[PDB]
RNA sequence: GAACAUGGGUGAUAAGGUCCGUGUUCGAAAGGGAAACAGCCCAGACCACCAGCUAAGGUCCCAAAAUAUAUGUUAAGUGGAAAAGGAUGUGGCGUUGCCACAACUAGAGUCGAGUGACACUGCGCCGAAAAUGUACCGGGGCUAAACAUAUUACCGAAGC
RNA sequence: UGGCACCUCGAUGUCGGCUCAUCGCAUCCUGGGGCUGUAGUCGGUCCCAAGGGUUGGGCUGUUCGCCCAUUAAAGCGGUA
């Protein structure tokens, strides 16, 4: 649950989802990057239900480096009521990804682990992924 | 209004033809028979009178079909009764009463009018036995476009 | 590295994406004596840049005249394909 | 047998071949065996 | 593609003559059988039929390995003639013959009878077991298999009648 | 069906119609309005004057001219030409 | 006031939902195509005619016109209805490398002829369960009478 | 359980039970199976299978629900 602390406004607009990526199209903190190939809203809960799990495969082995942080906090109403008497209280945090962006970064550990670990991790996210080998 | 020859009774003459379905593919040999039955091969064809001739088959047990339609393409039929769906015959109904197989196929490409029903009564299909219409002097059509 | 390109054509309609599956890339030399007088290169002779320079050094050009050492500097890597578009050189003077 | 969409060659003894509609697997043990579902 | 030029002999007690889409093995080893082998361009020049029909069709490389083998199994099993043994696991199979009708038993209140066909010889050196012969494994095979599967042998404790030898999944419980 | 928890919002004010009111290069009258805005986005130049901390108006007839002043500040002007 | 196509808010990147903005049609518009279908595509009826050329869409039969020509792609009736995935499916695009790889085996020697990960693909396959009766090609039926291109010929409105 | 307000306010008039049905499969019984932590009787999960079956009572109005005694079994649904 990667969330912030101090926010000026608590109710915001749904982010725009069209077009290619902007920044973070490469990998730094480790040899190996997991790219993204479609568009969606990753929603902090995926991240910590696809981080603890990747480390439970990693058995507290090597180290990871996350390349996605949810900023715009999405809101939602509780029980199904009438339409329109205000906005629902914030209940989530979302991050938007576009095709061509490295989401995770790791170092040192063997490529067998890299493949058989990011395949474990992608099985939680609603975006379709593809391996990247730091292919200079 | 002007000058347009209109064929009528006691002015048109019908003949008799004999086609053989030895190496035909049903559908292809059915569309060429429907046109002859409707009489759309004459220069004096009118759509308000019965123009055309009769057709006779002598090999309805030699018809073949490409693909896996011999095991599929089942024929359904209802009897207006709660759960009267009848699909006993499938694609291998060419061994038992194959005359109906071709009959229906050629009767499924004709108009459903009062004149389109009497035009479908000028076709005689036989499983494999020779026709007994030797007093009509039927011409051998065989060859199809 | 002896790699040769040629002067390609401008006034391009964007109908080139489809003449692009068949290999090419743009390329434009910087430096005096000439200008941004672009050159067109192909890829599967760059399937062997592996041994050519590394990334920092010399390449022949054979670009008609003024065939000297020219340096491909920038990077215009492309997402979603493992393709490449507009890699470009410069003169050494 | 088992039945799930994600058949593969499962253990280090089971290997696959395409049947009519099933891309099921043949090997030496009936604890790793599957047909598409 | 699989087995292309594997042009092997036809040294027979027989010959092969091709007119139709097939073969026919007349030999003192086995007299005059064949199915329709292949609608492929079949030759038989001086002793054998190894005819280079199929190539460049995905169907062709299984057609080769199938129809060179329709001819192949036919000519051989009708020349060679080779059926192997079967097993006797337990106490009290009553193995015999009555022409083309053998007998066993499994532990049924009523030994149910099975009868077979000819052109697959009914061969019995069998007192609690099975070991038969014939000519064409296509015709001795499905019967070497109806006899396999009468009382599927105890996959726990031994009883049954089966084939020449393997392991069975041997199971344990309370 | 259930009396909702209402909205602590709903208030706004009437728009004032700010911006340019005469186009560059057209002929005017003495005393006409040229621009209306809060604070001095466009300074007054030649033969124009600022009113009560807005409304840059013209002082003589002629044609208007929009122009840059220093590096990043503009200005308006009127020239007597006829 | 309504639908359709775009640019946003609100709701659950729910609704043939709801509120604004820019266009067109319906409203107040007949005629041809989408099997039937105010809002989708083509096109605006002053009246007569048993004249001719075209538009969208089409040319085996119902039912006007090619069972046209040249080239590929597809074995499911795909065409003629969904997704994450899954894989000894594949025609095209690059590899990589033994001159062994199918029967060798460590959990070593041969003989004779193709093997594969990976990368972009194009078309397929499985994933795919509902209540009166086949039951979304409109029906008969089709391996081209399907799909992707090219060039042609002709048919087609109350348009000219 | 809800959300929307498109047909009906010069009327589309009623929840259980009784009487009589008909269709489905996501199978309660019977049937054909591979697999079991299936020796056998038994039984657990899965696959195919829709022809016919699928009980009488006590207790609040109960569409629910608990209990008594049986039975090869006392399945879940759609059809204003």
């Amino acid at each position: 649950m990667l969330l912030p602390k101090r926010v000026k406004y608590r109710r915001q607009h749904r982010p725009k989802t069209t077009g290619r990526s902007k920044g973070g199209n490469y990998v730094t903190f480790g040899e190996f990057g997991l790219q993204a190939t479609t568009t969606s809203w990753i929603t902090s809960r995926q991240i910590e239900s696809a981080r603890i799990a990747m480390t439970r495969y990693m058995k507290r082995g090597g180290k990871v480096w996350i390349k996605i942080f949810p900023h715009t906090p999405y809101t939602k109403k509780p029980l199904e009521v009438r339409m329109g008497a205000g906005k629902g209280a914030v209940e989530g945090w979302i991050a938007v990804v576009k095709p061509g962006r490295i989401l995770f970064e790791v170092a040192g550990v063997s490529e067998e682990v890299a493949r058989e670990a990011l395949r474990l991790a992608s099985h939680k996210l609603p975006v379709k992924t593809k391996f990247v080998k730091r292919e200079e | 209004m002007r000058q347009t020859f209109m064929a009528n009774e006691s002015n048109i003459e019908r003949k008799w033809y004999v086609i053989d379905a030895e190496g035909q593919t049903l559908g292809r040999l059915s569309s060429e028979v429907a046109s002859i039955l409707r009489g759309k091969n004459k220069v004096t064809y009118t759509p308000h009178v019965d123009t055309g001739d009769y057709v006779i088959v002598i090999n309805a047990s030699k018809i073949e079909f490409t693909g896996n339609k011999e095991t599929d393409k089942v024929y359904y039929r209802h009897s207006n009764h709660p759960g009267g769906i009848k699909s006993i015959t499938a694609g291998e109904l060419r061994r038992t009463n194959p005359e109906r197989l071709i009959e229906n196929s050629i009767k499924g490409m004709l108009p459903s009018t009062r004149l389109g029903e009497k035009q479908g009564k000028k076709l005689f299909v036989y499983g494999g036995a020779e026709h007994p219409h030797a007093a009509q002097q039927p011409e051998n059509y065989e060859l199809r476009g | 590295s002896l790699k040769s390109i040629i002067r390609q054509g401008k006034q391009t309609r964007s109908d080139l994406k489809q003449l692009r599956k068949s290999g090419k890339v743009p390329a434009v030399v910087y430096g005096y004596g000439t200008k941004n007088v672009s050159v067109k290169v192909d890829e599967v002779e760059f399937i062997k840049v592996i041994r050519e320079v590394g990334r920092n050094g010399v390449i022949e050009l054979g670009v008609g005249s003024k065939t000297i050492k020219v340096m491909v500097a920038d990077y215009q890597f492309d997402p979603l394909k493992n393709q490449i578009t507009h890699i470009d050189f410069l003169a050494i003077n | 047998m088992k039945v799930r969409p994600s058949v593969k060659p499962i253990c280090e003894k089971c290997k696959v071949i395409k049947r009519k509609g099933k891309v099921m697997v043949i090997c030496e043990n009936p604890k790793h065996k599957q047909r598409q579902g | 593609s699989r087995v292309g030029k594997k042009i092997i002999d036809i040294p027979s007690d027989v010959t092969v003559t091709f007119d139709g889409n097939h073969v026919t093995v007349k030999g003192p080893k086995g007299e005059l059988s064949r199915t329709l082998n292949e609608r492929m361009t079949f030759k038989q020049e001086e002793n054998t039929i190894e005819v280079v029909r199929p190539s460049d069709s995905k169907e062709d490389r299984t057609n080769h390995g199938t129809t060179r083998a329709l001819l192949n199994n036919m000519v051989q099993g009708v020349s060679q003639g080779y059926v192997k043994v079967l097993e006797l696991v337990g106490v009290g199979y009553r193995a015999q013959m009555q022409g083309k009708d053998l007998i066993l038993n499994v532990g049924y209140s009523h030994p149910v009878e099975i009868k077979a066909e000819e052109n697959i010889t009914f061969s019995v050196e069998k007192n609690t077991v099975v070991k038969v012969e014939g000519i064409s494994k296509e015709q001795v095979g499905a019967l070497a298999s109806n006899i396999r599967s009468v009382r599927p042998p105890e996959p726990y404790k031994g009883k049954g009648i089966r084939y020449q030898g393997e392991y069975v999944r041997r199971k344990e419980g309370k | 069906k259930k009396g909702v928890s209402s909205t602590k919002n709903g208030r706004d004010s009437e728009s004032k119609r700010l911006g340019a009111k005469r186009a560059d290069g057209q002929f005017v009258t003495g005393g006409s309005i040229l621009y209306r805005q809060r604070g001095t986005k466009i300074y007054p130049g030649e033969n124009v004057g600022r009113g009560g901390d807005d409304t840059l108006f013209a002082k003589i007839d002629g044609v208007v001219k929009f122009e840059r002043k220093g590096r990043d500040k503009k200005q308006v002007s009127v020239y007597a030409v006829a």
